[PDB]
């Protein structure tokens, strides 16, 4: 899975400027019917500016290539758009100057610690620059930015010939892209400092001759990301990636399929739902998460700490009639992000609701009515300036309610 | 380089030849094996076979193109093809022992071995990605005017030939390829004239070379040898078998024997020639009811080869042979067929040259001749397996 | 292990200069109703200076290649960055003028005792020069420097048959770089007068096979 | 079954525009007689 | 049909054929330009036994010199038609 | 092998040096035409 990201753009205004300078000396003599001698001196200066309205400026973009799949790509040749407002200025396929020889999974071209590569030619032989109009130049000078979108990437894979030598010429991933996309479901794990994208084969139930093995979403996730099982839950390396410890984002079709499958399912867990072709599953691990058993990353601490009750989703509840207070110092939160606070709540007996108060940029107070089982609420908040006041979360409530698996997750 | 050279050849081939080449590319092994032993059946049997058309098309395609100079070809050969039954080394071993080298050396000391089938060869020495299935590598020099068909198979320009000669090994050395010992042999082709099934060509050649032979014969001895070969050849041969001149000497039959020998000696064979003869168990000291005459079981063939292959031979009587190799109803029961190579200049004559029923493409050889057996091989004839003996006549 | 080092860089300012000078001679005659005669002459001079903002100058870099590995590289084709301040001015893959045929371990192209080679064209057929802007030229004039970063190198290796016939065409080192780097540990010995870089195969203890 | 659909078109007028400005200074001396 | 136009001299048909000022004056003075053909390249077709014809790689220039070396040229010039032929001739100094 | 004349890939530069190395050059000038030849010469320092 290869993509391109642009670091910065450079504009080269195409103008012609000239200056002139001169001096003159004259001499005249008049004879009337008398005489008169006139001596003349002079000097001059000039400036000029010429501009072409067709090609007023040239643009140069510095880009990087990243890989998030499971295989390397050879002779990486991406294709990109350059879009200003709603206009695609140009689409360029990478030439020999912009081709990456190797790109291992999790690596970057150019490698980390090197400057980005310059894409500044658009013809096949790297002999012509990328122009823009006078109007596009005016838009650029007005403060509008150019975005870069990658449409496709070409690359090779390695095999072995009749001898032990590795061959990459003639082996193209485009011959397998459509075939892989057609029979697979796509799963993404987001983490915090690296992203992973996978494709897992799914079974078609309408074809009786399709003998591919069946899988659930949990088994597919474990096989795709190499997760380990400790006590029936999944850990990627150390982060728990169980469905109750992370945030799951689906597309509409996948959400409808999971909804239809849940009502007929026994355990009624998403990880027990059968995997199907065309699914788009995205896993987003939280920034801070506590389960009241072994995992806690909050820079602050919760006011109410009582884990002596063997209740909750996984053997811990840590909640009573008291009030829970957390004070996020705002020094660990990104300036401009759309954060989300989530958790699970349950009332064994029907009692009063809980006052959910969030004060990050504005004070928000909302109420939720827990059921006899556990449900998640997932309120939202947003950071302000990376240097402003702290973040305050208060969970005022009574009726000895119960909580578990509180998380803070960011997103776009 | 050779891709356009292969093209220029295949372009001018027939569609039938193209599909024959494709069928070879798919099922080469069976076609080669059929081409090896195809000429030892009946006349009508070889006509109705469901694989004769493929053989004809392939041989025509091969013989269409010929080379103008001797050149060397390289291929791997099974060491048992040269009558060496033991193993030089296993396919996983890396080294060849000196004792195995010596045994192979005295196995192939002074012999000629015939090759009679399609073969896949290379014009360049084996390299890195080339298959090396045997511990024996052959450097053979092909003669002028021999057919080669360079065809592309999965990009690899391969070359196909048909063997119709006998090769002799000059020198053998032990070499190393990629850390494995191999035995490398320098071989040369000994040309010979062989009419396998087309008895018409052999008959025409024999007529052209021996129809005037009678003229050189003095008339009295001409009628004398003629009367012999009509009526008294059986009596003369039976008298010779019993060592008659030594046991019960008599001049009446010694005169016939001397006349026959002189008449055969008058005009020798002018070219290296091969003849085929079906031999009976009494020739090898066996009986029709002997258990070893059943060649279906492996141990019989193994014992026969161990006791006969590589040894000598001696026929006190005269040897009756035919140019053709097809099976005849006169000797249908004969499970042992004898293949004999006649060196140029040896005594002999074409009996069927003279008019009348002189025999079936008969060629006679002088009595007391000695033979050396080079290799013995087996082929299946319906519900029974017959045995082929390859031999060379010595002066 | 091949890298490129830049030894010096040359600026070629792209300006057009002109210079003129002329002479004139005149005459006049007036008849009013009175006669008059006027004789005149003069000269002039001019100068000019035209500059393009899109491509105000060209650049040329003198470079060398070095090898600190264990195997030679044939047909060395490095790719380099040219960075002025925080901008990559251009990325050029070496053309056929800047390809080194041989580079043994511990050697240099061009060999020691020879001058560095000039990298001054950017297109594929070595027919187009490397331009810079007016702002980049001003930055250079103020004392800022251009750095050279090598991002990758393309090269061949030799395979020998049983008769000692070396072939390098079609044998690419890039096919093995990822596979070697994935299963190895890198060790560097620096010394004082020469450097050595190696990869040694390491065992994976999480795989029983 | 593949077809192409255009979504918008962009026009790049090709004009050459220039601008100049100058100065001049002179001094003459006349000697009538 | 009308005659074809020969008006370019490079391999990719992108450059016209120029003349000098003196050559232009000579042309304007009534002088004429002659055309002489120096050689012609072409192919021949080899027909397969299955009626397949290929002309790629078959060049007459491989045979022009050999044909000219061993033949005598005969021309018949009738009205509004001409014929040119090559007939093989024997060499008597060569017994073979 | 097919029997047709091919001149592609057959270069005289492959043989120019080898021919010039082992030959003696003779030229006949006459009046209207010139003839230049190479004739192979023996090396007496090589016993083979
Ligand atoms: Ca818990």
């Amino acid at each position: 899975i290869v993509g391109v990201g642009m670091e910065k753009l450079i504009i080269s205004t195409n103008e012609h400027a000239s200056t002139d300078q001169g001096k003159t000396v004259s001499r005249a003599t008049t004879n009337s019917k008398s005489t008169a001698v006139q001596d003349s001196n002079g000097e001059s200066w000039n400036t000029g500016l010429s501009i072409n309205k067709g090609e007023s400026a040239y643009i140069n973009a510095n880009v990087r290539y990243y890989n998030t799949g499971t295989a390397p790509m050879y002779k990486v040749t991406p294709t990109t758009n350059l879009v200003l407002d709603g206009d695609t200025l140009s689409t360029i396929k990478a030439q020999e100057n912009q081709i990456g020889n190797n790109l291992s999974p999790g690596d970057t071209y150019p490698k980390k610690g090197l400057s980005p590569l310059a894409l500044n030619t658009m013809d096949q032989f790297s002999s012509r620059l990328i122009p823009i109009n006078y109007d596009q130049l005016k838009k650029l000078d007005a403060g509008k930015q150019i975005k870069l979108e990658t449409t496709q990437v070409s690359g090779n894979f390695g095999t072995k010939n009749s001898s032990g030598q590795i061959v990459t010429e003639g082996n193209s991933w485009s011959d397998y892209i459509s075939q892989i996309d057609s029979i697979s479901a796509s799963i993404i794990l987001d983490t915090e400092n690296e992203s992973y994208e996978r494709r897992v084969t799914a079974k078609n139930l309408q074809d009786p001759e399709d003998k591919t093995p069946e899988l659930t979403i949990g088994e597919a996730i474990e096989k795709a990301f190499g997760a380990t099982k400790k006590d029936g839950l999944l850990y990627f390396n150390d982060i728990p990636i169980d469905e109750s410890c992370v945030e799951l984002i689906f597309d509409d079709n996948t959400a409808n399929k999971i909804k239809d499958s849940l009502k007929t399912l026994s355990d009624k867990k998403i990880y027990n739902v059968k995997l199907e072709r065309g699914m788009n599953i995205l896993i987003k691990t939280p920034t801070y998460f506590t389960n009241f058993d072994d995992y806690n990353n909050y820079p602050s601490t919760w006011s109410n700490v009582n884990t002596t009750n063997q209740d909750g989703l996984q053997g811990s509840a840590n909640k009573l009639n008291g009030e829970t207070k957390i004070k996020i110092p705002m020094s660990e939160l990104k300036p401009y992000k759309r954060y989300v606070f989530s958790g699970y709540s349950k009332d064994p007996l029907t009692s009063n609701s809980i006052i959910v108060k969030i004060k990050a940029k504005e004070e928000k107070t909302d109420y939720l009515v827990p059921e006899q089982g556990y449900t998640k609420f997932s309120y939202e908040f947003e950071t302000t300036e990376k240097d402003s006041s702290n973040i305050e979360i208060t969970l005022i409530g009574s009726g000895t309610t119960y909580l578990d698996n509180l998380s803070i997750t960011e997103l776009n | 380089w050779e891709r356009k050279e292969a093209e220029r050849i295949e372009q001018k081939l027939e569609r039938s030849e193209k599909e024959a080449l494709e069928s070879y590319k798919k099922d080469s092994v069976e076609i080669s094996k059929y081409s090896q032993t195809r000429n030892y059946f009946y006349d009508y049997q070889i006509e109705a076979n469901s694989r004769e058309k493929e053989y004809k098309e392939l041989r025509n395609a091969i013989s269409k193109n010929k080379i103008d100079k001797p050149m060397y070809v390289y291929y791997f050969e099974s060491p048992e093809k040269f009558a060496f039954n033991k193993v030089i080394r296993t396919e996983n071993q890396n080294e060849i022992s000196l004792e195995k080298f010596n045994e192979f050396k005295e196995t192939i000391q002074n012999k000629l071995f015939k090759q009679d089938g399609f073969k896949d060869i290379s014009l360049y020495e084996p390299g890195k990605g080339d298959e090396k299935p045997t511990p024996l590598l052959m450097h053979l020099k092909l003669p002028r005017n021999t057919g080669m068909l360079p065809y592309t198979n999965t990009n690899n320009v391969s070359t196909l030939i048909e063997q119709g000669y006998s090769i002799k090994i000059d020198k053998i050395v032990r070499i190393v390829i990629d850390g494995k010992h191999y035995i490398k042999a320098e071989a040369s082709v000994v040309s010979s004239l062989d009419f396998k099934d087309d008895v018409s060509k052999g008959d025409s050649w024999g007529k052209a070379n021996y129809n005037d032979w009678s003229n050189k014969l003095t008339p009295n001895e001409l009628a004398d040898v003629n009367d012999y070969m009509r009526g008294g050849y059986t009596a003369i041969n039976n008298y010779l078998i019993s060592n008659g001149p030594v046991n019960n000497p008599n001049p009446e039959l010694d005169s016939k024997i001397t006349n026959i020998e002189n008449a055969l000696k008058r005009e020798p064979i002018p070219t290296n020639l091969t003849v085929y003869r079906r031999s009976g168990p009494q020739e090898f000291g066996l009986t029709l009811t002997s258990p070893e005459y059943d060649f279906n079981k492996l141990e019989n063939i193994d014992a026969f080869k161990s006791k006969w292959e590589g040894q000598a031979l001696s026929y006190p009587n005269f040897i009756s042979t035919s140019i053709g190799s097809v099976n005849m109803s006169a000797f249908a029961k004969r499970k042992i067929v004898l293949r004999i190579t006649i060196p140029k200049g040896s005594p002999g004559a074409y009996l069927s040259a003279i008019p009348g029923y002189a025999g079936e493409y008969e060629v006679l050889l002088n009595h007391g001749s000695k033979f050396k057996i080079n290799k013995i091989d087996s082929y299946k004839d319906g519900t029974i397996t017959k045995l082929i003996v390859d031999a060379t006549l010595i002066p």
